[PDB]
């Protein structure tokens, strides 16, 4: 088996950067390599071919060079929609072999989340539970807290968050928080609030309802 | 154009036995290599084998002979991955793959095109389809002319759930996040889409939630 090394393993830069990777082969493959792309939840796709080909419907910003062991990746302007794991692959010999991957991620402004709160549907509580849920949409960094208060007090109880990848178009996160409760602890309580920081934010935002209205 | 779609993914238990299938559109299969690749979470690509338009030569990675078989139906333009006794180490993602730009008296290709892949969970638990709830636009859930609304897909076992709004037909400000183990050992997961708050009243948005290995098909109208 030809072990294939990429070089970075991961790496940030900004939209309009240059963008190297490097990939290394344990012996030579001449110019039987291959790149592929791999966009967060998505399948991989062909990008070049033997070195340095372009794949129909790659954009002309891709680029790859090199011969032996030695082969490069370039992307001469980073757009957002370049969020992605990019693999290099030797089709020299029997077994065909990727390298380990590079993660390309996107360093952007600040960008304060947009705050939304979903009381328990009808529907779920006729099925005798309540789960509230938190939206912290197009956020930047991905650091942020969502703490839930119940009747102004801080609930320490059965939350729990997700975090979305990169987006490919604006490079921000998004998060839900998601607060579970029995039909009878639901109803025992009437203001819920998710009380959200973040580095976007001056002062931690609170977004809330009255159970019923 | 080239669709690749494959099928056959879920729940084995260890020791256990499954088959993948991959239909085809849009090309002459049997003119072609066919190719399976797959993915551990989190992990890096892992070639499997292929399979040449006649079934005379079939190539597999030496770590994993034992473990899968290749074969093809070129009547019904159709790419089968048999997998045998499989371990914990062999849940993964397993895409269907076109071979092409084929080397001159040498055998190199790159795979043109790849299928949307099937998840195999290896695991001794049982199948369990969800419940979807919709997350309803509101006031609470409104910034300027901007609305939130979503759904809830909650309770099932294994992964995945995938989830489109209006049949595909919306696409911009969806987030569909990534599933969370709950303390049942069921997953939950929420997907959300932002939306013009003037078209609520006038727009019809629903998700569609698809839970292959339980064969759960659900269309939820989310209404303000």
């Amino acid at each position: 088996d030809i072990q294939m090394t990429q070089s970075p393993s991961s790496l940030s830069a900004s939209v309009g950067d240059r963008v190297t990777i490097t990939c290394r082969a344990s012996q030579d493959i001449n110019n039987y390599l291959n790149w592929y792309q791999q966009k967060p939840g998505k399948a991989p796709k062909l990008l070049i071919y033997y070195t340095s080909r372009l794949h129909s419907g790659v954009p002309s910003r891709f680029s790859g060079s090199g011969s032996g062991t030695d082969f490069t990746f370039t992307i001469s302007s980073l757009q957002p929609e370049d969020i992605a794991t990019y693999y290099c692959q030797q089709g020299s010999t029997l077994p065909f072999t990727f390298g380990q991957g590079t993660k390309l991620e996107i360093k952007r402004t600040v960008a304060a989340p947009s705050v939304f709160i979903f009381p328990p549907s009808d529907e779920q509580l006729k099925s005798g539970t309540a789960s509230v849920v938190c939206l912290l949409n197009n956020f930047y960094p991905r650091e942020a807290k969502v703490q839930w208060k119940v009747d102004n007090a801080l609930q320490s109880g059965n939350s729990q968050e997700s975090v979305t990848e990169q987006d490919s178009k604006d490079s921000t996160y998004s998060l839900s928080s998601t607060l579970t409760l029995s039909k009878a602890d639901y109803e025992k309580h009437k203001v819920y609030a998710c009380e959200v920081t973040h580095q976007g934010l001056s002062s931690p935002v609170t977004k809330s309802f009255n159970r019923g209205e | 154009e080239v669709q690749l779609v494959e099928s056959g993914g879920g729940l084995v238990q260890p020791g256990g036995s499954l088959r993948l299938s991959c239909a085809t559109s849009g090309f002459d299969f049997s003119r072609y290599w066919m190719s399976w690749v797959r993915q551990a979470p989190g992990k890096g690509l892992v070639w499997i084998g292929e399979v040449n338009p006649d079934s005379t030569s079939i190539n597999y990675t030496p770590s994993l002979k034992d473990q899968f078989t290749i074969s093809r139906d070129n009547a019904k333009n159709t790419l089968y991955l048999q997998m045998n006794s499989l371990r914990a180490e062999d849940t993964a993602v397993y895409y269907c793959t076109r071979p092409n730009y084929y080397g001159s008296r040498y055998h190199y290709y790159a795979m043109d095109y790849w299928g949307q892949g099937t998840l195999v969970t290896v695991s001794s638990a049982s199948t369990k389809g969800p419940s979807v709830f919709p997350l309803a636009p509101s006031s609470k859930s409104t910034s300027g002319g901007t609305a939130a609304l979503g759904c809830l897909v909650k309770d099932y076992f294994p992964e995945p759930v995938t989830v489109s709004w209006n049949s595909g037909a919306l696409t911009s400000g969806v987030h569909t996040f990534p599933a969370v183990l709950q303390s049942s050992g069921l997953y939950s997961l929420s997907s959300v889409v932002t939306v013009p708050s003037s078209s609520l009243g006038t727009q019809t948005y629903i998700c569609n939630v698809n839970h292959k290995p339980s064969n759960t098909k659900v269309d939820k109208r989310v209404e303000p």
